[PDB]
């Protein structure tokens, strides 16, 4: 409970803080 | 154009595999 | 289907009825009701609840919409029977045995009760070690019958001095339980292996 | 005008609801009903009573009379004085409503409230007339104006004055024991009883020690207890006035089970004349019960039924029913036999009752992770 | 009242002593933690809501 | 979101778990429950 | 006139407008996402289309005269879109087309030019390049044309437009799906004109002629590979046979076809709903209740929804065919009250001994029983009552003498109470056991349940859960 949540939370940390810097530079290219 | 496009997939395919591998080889070289 | 059920034959009995199921199958269906077919039906639902079909008795019992309630004791014979089979109601089976609307229906009734039978027998068949005649024939059934004589020669439970000797049925349980010592040491290696490996 | 006005809400129950109580309540509300000049409410309540009767006439005119001596009143005053805010507009204006609060109904009152409330400035005439706000809800019993006001009391007052909020605490838990939140919210802060003369923002004292003390022994059972309620000693002053209550307090805590269903039958009996009462009695008693028992069992492993049936109370079989009903309820955490006739219990251990813990909040988090990855990736 | 580690029976009239396990610790800073990462699930639950 | 699966469609406030364990045991639970005394 | 017809000319232009330059941006978006970055699962298709569920149904429901919906049948009438000269071509009449229903009036379309609505929007060199705008704007166009709701010449309207819609469907499916994959887009495509369909097969005659086509997309779907088109495709299937109430359950006992194996957490909640109608009338009652308590956790999302009050109906019939029950109707609705008062009365006879009530419950609420589809309940409840009192004194005492339950279970008869408990054993109600020999039916062995390989089994399903988390989070995060 301690190592196996913990690791995917951080990695899921990593998922919006990349689909928000993704898509935020796809949106302002034009 | 319908074998030569066929062809094209399957080089690019062999080469794109290779790419993988040593990347994922060479950053656990990296690490230690 | 008549001949069928009259000539004692177990595999052409529902190879004949399932195609009359595939005739009420029909399609484009105007059909005048040919009135054989609600104790044709209780025929195949009574059958099926005889072989210990219980998940095909229920999932047949949709096609009827009111026929089940109101009317049709020939529909409504099985399933109050089997309405008797689910609480603790095993005699009113044994004593509604002799009430049928249509013809006996014995070649069904006699594997149902048998079906039944061992369902008692495979109850009082465990470790519990002896009872007596009258245990027969309160639990197994039958005052003196043939039946204690089928199943002393099937089966032990013979009569000796006035006692019946059922065997323990009882298992040994060897069990040590740390013997899950390789698949466990096993378990824990996919572990580190899923955390690793994909770099 | 409101001050001494709660009296009658409690006869408004107690003659109604018990419709065997028809006696006592209309020979002290009827003389108080012609006195007061209370006119508006009582018109549904003289039907519920007896039917009619001719002094309605009398003191419509009278209320009539006092509605327009004020009116002519205001009306010159603002015609001819020409102050505004707090002026003396103002508290002629707010004399009228509290004209009506003391005679009319709600619906005339609360909208001169409303009318008067933005015509203010200072927070202490606004937090008085949210006072007045919050003992009509309580009148009436309404739970949609007494949400918005107490809000209004906590956010918009009451970061300026001090202590006129100690009066609107015990109306926090006044609305706490009419909900169900008999359990902690009512009895944490119940718990100052610094609060002593029985005035309009205190409307009683030793009922309210009753109070405190009937709702008090549910939200701890010896998380120190005994320090807060029983080493208390302004709270030992008044329950020494009355003895039925200080006995219903000491059987429970010195263990004298037999004696303590005597008090507690008078406690539910005594209950039912009260008019928050809905919530309680239902449920007090029956979550007492299950706490008189949950102790006993501790300290044993290997009890007998047949000892409760004279250390106890009596009634063999009556004991096995209630536990019986109390342990497919899911709690009181032991196991009940027949011939052997000796209640064991269960208890789990330490790593027992932390497996259990972990295990439900795993898959809590794991559920709440599991929708998460499915509103992201599409 | 907590004076002592024993038990009682009313169909023996029995005294039993035993003892407490003190390796409460290490399951009661483990379910604290859940309560962190409740939180902060919660947090990414709404940054997810508030901006895709 | 509708899945075309829709075509059809303290007084009572928290006491469904108090009121599924008991509901009618003789409520006012004195004229038996505290009354067994002249039976014994 | 004066009173509404002043208020007549606003809603037309700017619904004309900006809720034109959605599918405008969008079907522009959604086009070039197509051409490149083809994998575009993480982009406008799937909000758009959860718009086209959501917006566009309560945006528009008429065909919106003064040309705004009206007005689109004029508007895609002439479509080169062929060339990069004929798309600059035809933008300069997006431009031209879209201002003048701005400003005049159009080609009205007065509830009747349907087809021709149909033959000359997709002549005048409709592309297949563009298959999702024909795609789109055929599909989108059967929602005024239904929920008009006259039905008098229009359910062929309803007919050719699904024909014309799919026979472009059918040729993306044969020629040249490159790199597009309309499917994400065609599958609801498929079910929203087959949700109708369906429902002109309600006011006439039965819908296997459906079925028999939906074998056929379903038989050239799950060859290809499975990208939500089996999945969609598998309720639909599902949903007439089990909506016939002939035998039909065997037939999706031996479907396997078992597998969307992820589904945008809406087509795998109610289809967890429809295996779990399965498994109840089947008698697996145990793996029934846990997988329709996932489906009732899995979409709640919603707001008063009608198909949550049916799970949550069914559900506690299946515990109630276990002995336990819940708190149910501690969320109330404005629809729930109907169906509150039938199954909260239902089992409050069911917790107590009575029968006379419960046959009175029957007399009470029967049609609305035979409205929910759970005739079944009279046949299968019965068992439990009796049930219920003998797991619950199972669970109370520990040691009980079998001539005390009689009289406790009310059963009227000491003799027969080692039948039931005969019963509820081997069928596995309570782990239990009887002696034959002076009444005992003693209880189970003391709780063991920490130092004996249990919690090893949950602490492996946890780590086999959470970390699968974690390794399809990397994946999916980095596209770049």
């Amino acid at each position: 409970y301690l190592a196996s949540l913990i690791r995917s939370v951080v990695a899921l940390h990593n998922l919006i803080n990349n689909k928000i810097a993704n898509r935020d530079a796809e949106k302002k290219e034009g | 154009d319908l074998y030569s496009r066929y062809k094209k997939l399957q080089q690019e395919l062999e080469f794109l595999e290779v790419q993988e591998e040593y990347i994922k080889d060479e950053q656990k070289n990296l690490k230690k | 289907a008549q001949w069928s059920i009259l000539r004692k034959d177990i595999p052409s009995f529902e190879r004949y009825m399932a195609q009359l199921k595939c005739y009420y199958f029909d399609y484009k269906e105007q059909l005048p009701e040919s009135a054989y077919m609600h104790q044709l039906l209780g025929l195949n639902l009574l059958f099926l609840l005889s072989q210990n079909r219980v998940a095909e008795f229920h999932t047949e019992l949709e096609r009827l919409p009111a026929k089940d309630i109101q009317t049709n004791v020939y529909i409504k014979h099985p399933v109050s029977l089997e309405q008797y089979l689910m609480e603790g109601s095993y005699n009113k089976v044994f004593l509604a045995k002799g009430n049928i609307p249509a013809e006996s229906y014995t070649f069904f009734i006699d594997i149902l009760l048998d079906t039944i039978r061992d369902e008692i027998a495979g109850c009082i068949e465990k470790a519990y070690e002896k009872i007596l005649f009258t245990e027969a024939t309160r639990i197994l059934f039958f005052n003196t019958p043939k039946k204690m004589t089928d199943y002393a020669k099937k089966r032990g439970w013979v009569l000796g001095p006035n006692n019946y000797y059922s065997f323990a049925s009882q298992q040994q349980k060897p069990e040590d339980t740390t013997i899950p010592s390789t698949e466990l040491a096993k378990q824990v290696i996919e572990y580190a292996r899923q955390l690793e490996m994909i770099v | 005008p409101k001050n001494p006005d709660l009296r009658i809400a409690q006869l408004r129950f107690l003659l109604s609801l018990p419709e065997h109580r028809g006696d006592a309540a209309v020979r002290d509300e009827l003389m108080a009903a012609v006195r007061d000049n209370n006119m508006a409410p009582y018109y549904e309540a003289l039907c519920k009573s007896l039917d009619w009767q001719i002094d309605v006439d009398l003191l419509n005119k009278m209320k009539k009379a006092n509605e327009d001596e004020l009116k002519r009143l205001d009306e010159e005053l603002e015609d001819a004085e020409k102050n505004l805010g707090e002026s003396e507009i103002r508290d002629a204006m707010m004399a009228k409503a509290e004209y009506l609060c003391r005679i009319g109904d709600k619906e005339g009152a609360l909208t001169a409230f409303r009318k008067t409330y933005d015509k203010t400035v200072a927070l202490g005439h606004r937090l008085d007339i949210v006072f007045y706000l919050l003992r009509i809800g309580l009148f009436y019993m309404d739970n949609d104006l007494i949400t918005r006001n107490t809000e209004k009391a906590k956010s918009l007052i009451e970061e300026g004055g001090d202590w006129d909020r100690r009066n609107r605490l015990k109306v926090y838990q006044g609305l706490y024991c009419v909900a169900i939140r008999d359990f902690k919210q009512a009895a944490e802060l119940f718990l100052d009883t610094v609060s002593t003369f029985t005035s309009y923002e205190l409307m009683d004292y030793k009922t309210f020690v009753t109070y405190t003390v009937y709702v008090s022994m549910i939200a701890l059972e010896r998380p120190d207890l005994r320090e807060k309620v029983i080493k208390g000693a302004e709270i030992l002053e008044v329950l020494h006035s009355l003895p039925a209550v200080r006995q219903y307090l000491f059987s429970l805590y010195e263990c004298r089970y037999s004696v303590f269903f005597q008090s507690l039958a008078v406690v539910e009996q005594e209950m039912k004349k009260d008019w928050l009462f809905a919530p309680h009695y239902r449920y007090y008693v029956r979550e007492m019960r299950i706490h008189a028992y949950s102790q006993l069992l501790e300290s044993y492993r290997s009890l007998t039924l047949g000892y409760m049936a004279e250390a106890f109370g009596v009634g063999v079989e009556f004991i096995d029913q209630e536990l019986s009903r109390f342990i497919a309820a899911g709690r009181l955490h032991c196991k009940i036999d027949k011939v052997n006739e000796i209640v064991e219990t269960n208890r789990p251990d330490s790593k027992n009752w932390q497996y259990q813990e972990t295990i439900k909040k795993g898959d809590l988090l794991l559920n709440r992770v599991q929708k998460l990855s499915r509103v992201i990736n599409m | 009242d907590k004076k002592f580690h024993g038990i009682l029976d009313q169909g023996e009239g029995v005294l039993i002593i035993f003892d407490e396990p003190p390796v409460d610790k290490t399951y009661e800073a483990a379910l604290e933690t859940i309560q962190n990462m409740s939180k902060v699930v919660d947090s990414l639950y709404n940054k997810a809501k508030k901006l895709t | 979101m509708s899945e075309k699966k829709q075509p059809v469609d303290e007084d009572n406030w928290d006491d469904d778990n108090v009121e599924d364990d008991f509901s009618n045991q003789l409520r006012a639970e004195l004229e038996k429950h505290g009354y067994k005394m002249e039976t014994s | 006139p004066p009173g509404g017809g002043e208020q007549e000319p606003p809603p037309p232009p700017a619904p004309q407008d900006v809720e034109m330059k959605e599918e405008a941006a969008t079907g522009g978006g959604s086009t070039g996402e197509a051409d490149g970055k083809t994998a575009a699962a993480a982009a406008e298709h799937s909000q758009r289309e959860l718009d086209t569920v959501t917006l566009e149904d309560i945006k528009e429901h008429v065909k919106q005269l003064e040309k705004a919906v009206s007005g689109k049948e004029p508007r895609f009438v002439l479509r080169a879109l062929r060339m990069l000269p004929s798309t600059s071509r035809r933008l300069n009449h997006y431009v031209l087309y879209k201002a003048v229903q701005g400003f005049f009036t159009s080609n009205n379309a007065t509830r009747d030019f349907l087809l021709p609505f149909l033959e000359e929007p997709m002549d005048t060199e409709a592309d297949l390049q563009f298959r999702p705008r024909t795609g789109k704007a055929a599909s989108t166009p059967l929602l005024p044309e239904v929920e008009a709701y006259l039905q008098l010449l229009v359910v062929i309207f309803m007919m050719n437009s699904k024909r014309y819609k799919e026979a472009q469907k059918i040729s993306d499916d044969l020629m040249q799906k490159i790199s597009t994959q309309n499917r994400r887009a065609l599958d609801l495509v498929a079910a929203k004109c087959y949700y109708y369909h369906a429902r002109v097969y309600e006011f006439l005659d039965k819908l296997d002629v459906v079925r028999s086509f939906l074998h056929a997309r379903l038989r050239t779907a799950t060859l290809r590979h499975d990208a939500d088109g089996q999945a969609t495709l598998l309720n639909l299937l599902l949903r007439n046979y089990l909506h016939y109430s002939l035998y039909d359950q065997a037939e999706k006992l031996v479907s396997k076809s078992v597998f969307p194996e992820q589904a945008n957490n809406n087509e795998w909640a109610r289809y967890l709903y429809y295996t779990g109608r399965i498994k109840a009338i089947q008698l697996e009652y145990s793996e029934a209740r846990r997988t329709m308590t996932n489906a009732l956790r899995k979409a709640p999302q919603h707001t008063a929804v009608g198909f949550k009050q049916t799970v949550h109906k069914l559900l506690i019939v299946v515990e109630l065919l276990l002995g336990e029950i819940p708190d149910r109707l501690q969320f109330r609705q404005p629809s729930l009250k109907r169906s509150l008062m039938p199954y909260f009365l239902l089992t409050q006879a069911v917790r107590t001994g009575n029968l006379a009530k419960f046959n009175q419950v029957l007399d009470q609420f029967g049609e609305k029983f035979q409205a929910d589809g759970t005739y079944t309940l009279i046949i299968r409840l019965r068992h439990n009552v009796i049930k219920t009192g003998v797991r619950m004194i199972s669970l109370s005492y520990s040691r009980i003498s079998l001539a005390d339950i009689a009289q406790k279970l009310q059963l009227d008869s000491p003799e027969d109470a080692e039948f039931i408990v005969a019963k509820a054993i081997r069928d596995g109600v309570i782990e239990a056991s009887i002696n034959h020999e002076k009444g005992y039916v003693q209880s189970k062995e003391m709780i063991d349940i920490y130092s004996t390989r249990e919690p090893q089994l949950a602490f492996h399903q946890r780590i086999s859960f959470c970390l699968d988390i974690h390794n399809m989070s990397v994946k999916a995060m980095r596209f770049p």
